[PDB]
RNA sequence: GCUUGUGACGGCCCGUGAAAAUCCACAGGAAGGAAUAGUUUUCAUGCCAGGUCGUACUGAGGUCUCCAAG
RNA sequence: GAUGGGGAAGCUCCGUUUCAAAGGCCUGAUUUUAUGCAGGCCACCAUCGAAAGGGAAUCCGGUUAAGAUUCCGGAACCUGGAUAUGGAUUCUUCACGGUAACGUAACUGAAUGUGGAGACGUCGGCGCGAGCCCUGGGAGGAGUUAUCUUUUCUUCUUAAC
């Protein structure tokens, strides 16, 4: 499950959350991979995307809405698009999800 | 303790006929007909009160300069930065959705 | 009515030739708490609009009567 | 990867050049004292070269090529990041921090650059830079 | 002029490049005016005090020399206390003196 | 406290909330612009003009309406 | 409610954009068998209907036997039109600063396309402002008082722009 190979990572290495963090983390090319919710909004999507097309980084799109990305790191609040600085004990880039 | 008599013809009180109380040098109360107020020029993509603009009476508007009826950016006097913002990261992808779509069609005719 | 802070610019208006009479008035104020003084207003009918000057000093005052064009009528109070 | 560099193109988001297209001369990818964030030195151009038919002659062609430019700091939050990449080598030692902040070094950085994007356009190349960004 | 108007009562618009630095001289009626061309025009300026004249100001010397730095003339110029005398501050890591 | 004006909110609806004259703004890129006053005046100052008709008073089971002291 | 149409023996009724040729603007070396006008752009519809709806701009003081936002004195503003000067438009040809929201004495912008104001239901509590009311000190006047009362009453104002 990648509710299992995500919260590894959240307890072990080293993370963001939301837009801007993550915009900022493409520029800086410390990205690994991003996951992005579908409930998030086309614009910002398509600019995620298109960061992403740009700094060459892998791309995965999460499977349910941003309360479900919220649950999936084990936070309250609601997440739009999460990225990998650092991977952690998990093979979570190497793998499909 | 004066009361006060409306000024102009109308005796009703409508959206045009209100009345501010005003003490004058003559040491007595005596009404004002209180124009009526200027709104706030909007943005037409937003719905949002556009900052750096005037907010004048419509007619009004002719005697500013044009420093006080636009901010400097494309689209200026009319939307909001973030709605000028929205629209140019939409164009731009849209422009380029339309290369990709003209790739992948180049590549399909050569396929057949 | 309009407020110039500004001696030169007054007398550019008194020179005018559209301009028939002026007029300084003289006040009686007290500056912060502490002793009385006495104010000038220098009052010209402008080409639109009147235009005035607030001399708190009495000495500009009395080197700005002085200074004034001879041919034009000046009145007191 | 980092992708903001000092060939690349991109599209200014904010500010009297919004919609205008530039490019990064030198990035700054953590600030200075004066601009303490991520921004980039940019050298865009504001009046785009006007378009030219065959019915237009010798005053009128000289009057269309005719660019107008602009050098400003400006953030990487006020950036789009373009696909597409412009050479830059004519003028990478014209355009620095020394540079701005203190005219009339700016007026010599505009002359140059001025210089460079209209030796540019003329001998046409680079097509897609000089035309104007629809929106 | 601060009694006159609140616009300018002479713009001058002389200088090549950008004008760096403006300074009145303390005791005798003489301005200078250093711009980014390395070049100084020193200015003289008589001010009348009590009769209502506008003060009139006549232009001196084209003070030159100064080497150009990478687009960069005089940064700075001072006048000395009590005489006619200039220093000047190019970007020619340089200061000079000037004299009558 | 009473009168009135205004600001940000929160309810009440699938009830989503007159029209036009008039004024302003943006996109657009046609055209124009120099060597005895180049082009442009949404900048500042200066000049002239603004017709007809109503206009008095009253207006208190019995037409409408405004101001409102202790 | 005319016009176009259609009824009606008719007085006149139906109908309001309808199968109306409903008109108002631009381009040009003068239009090549020689001085006869060519090409293009736009596609809804007269008008009346509000002295409480929308609407450019005026206040204060004064003045009569009876007129006042109208008259007088003072001080204003709006609209339209010619034009005149200074300033700008930079080394000559439509200005620049600010990361940015945006700022500015200006800083040309045709056809055509669009946006805002005009321009909008009703209530509730809360905030802020103006007027009225209550009040302390003080600068004047009128009153009552044998008694008590620094008492009661009144004046102390500030318009458009």
């Amino acid at each position: 499950s990648i509710n299992q190979k995500l919260a590894l990572v959240i307890k072990s290495g080293k993370y963001t959350l939301g837009y801007k963090s993550t915009v900022k983390s493409l520029r800086q090319g410390k990205s690994k991979l991003i996951i992005i919710a579908a409930n998030t909004p086309v614009l910002r999507k398509s600019e995620l995307e298109y960061y992403a097309m740009l700094s060459k980084t892998k791309v995965y799109y999460f499977q349910g809405g941003n309360n479900e990305l919220g649950t999936a790191v084990g936070k309250l609040f609601r997440v739009g698009v999460v990225s990998i600085l650092e991977a952690g004990d998990s093979d979570i880039l190497t793998t499909l999800a | 303790a004066q009361r006060v008599t409306f000024r102009r013809r109308n005796p009703y009180n409508t959206r045009s006929n209100k009345i501010k109380v005003v003490k004058t040098p003559g040491g007595i109360l005596r009404a004002q007909h209180v124009k009526k107020l200027a709104t706030r020029p909007k943005c037409g993509d937003c719905g949002s009160a556009l900052q750096g603009i005037s907010t004048l009476r419509p007619r009004q508007y002719a005697t500013v300069s044009k420093t006080h009826k636009t901010v400097s950016r494309a689209y200026g006097g009319s939307r909001c930065a973030n709605c000028v913002k929205e629209r140019i990261i939409r164009a731009f992808l849209i422009e380029e959705q339309k290369i990709v779509k003209k790739v992948v069609k180049e590549q399909t005719e050569a396929a057949k | 009515a309009r407020e110039i802070t500004d001696i030169k610019q007054f007398l550019e208006l008194t020179r005018r030739a559209d301009v028939k009479t002026a007029t300084v008035k003289i006040n009686k104020k007290l500056n912060k708490a502490g002793k009385p003084f006495r104010q000038t207003k220098f009052k010209v009918r402008g080409s639109s609009s009147l235009y005035t000057l607030v001399i708190n000093d009495a000495g500009k005052a009395k080197k700005l009567i002085q200074s004034l064009p001879p041919t034009l009528k000046v009145n007191r109070l | 990867a980092k992708f903001l560099k000092a060939g690349k193109v991109a599209v200014v988001v904010r500010g009297r050049y919004a919609g205008k297209k530039v490019v990064i001369v030198k990035p700054h990818d953590e600030g200075s004292k004066s601009h303490p964030f991520g921004h980039a030195l940019v050298a865009g151009i504001e009046r785009y070269p006007l378009k030219v038919t065959k019915k237009h002659g010798a005053k009128k062609v000289a009057k269309r090529t005719k660019i107008k430019p602009f050098i400003k700091v400006v953030n990487y939050n006020h950036l789009l990041p373009t696909r597409y990449t412009l050479d830059v080598e004519a003028f990478k030692s014209v355009v620095s921090t020394e540079t701005f902040e203190q005219p009339s070094q700016r007026e010599e950085a505009k002359k140059v650059v001025k210089k460079a994007f209209e030796e540019r356009h003329q001998a046409g190349k680079n097509q897609w830079f000089f035309s104007k960004l629809r929106f | 002029d601060l009694d006159l108007a609140s616009t300018p009562y002479k713009t001058l618009r002389y200088h090549e490049k950008a004008v760096r630095s403006v300074n009145f001289h303390k005791k005798l009626p003489l301005f200078s005016s250093a711009a980014d061309d390395g070049t100084i025009h020193v200015f003289h300026a008589t001010v009348y005090d009590d009769m209502m004249k506008n003060p009139m100001i006549v232009p001196l010397k084209k003070l030159t020399g100064h080497k150009v730095i990478n687009s960069l003339g005089v940064l700075d110029a001072i006048w000395h206390p009590r005489e006619a005398w200039l220093f000047s501050a190019g970007a020619d890591n340089t200061a000079r003196l000037w004299t009558t």
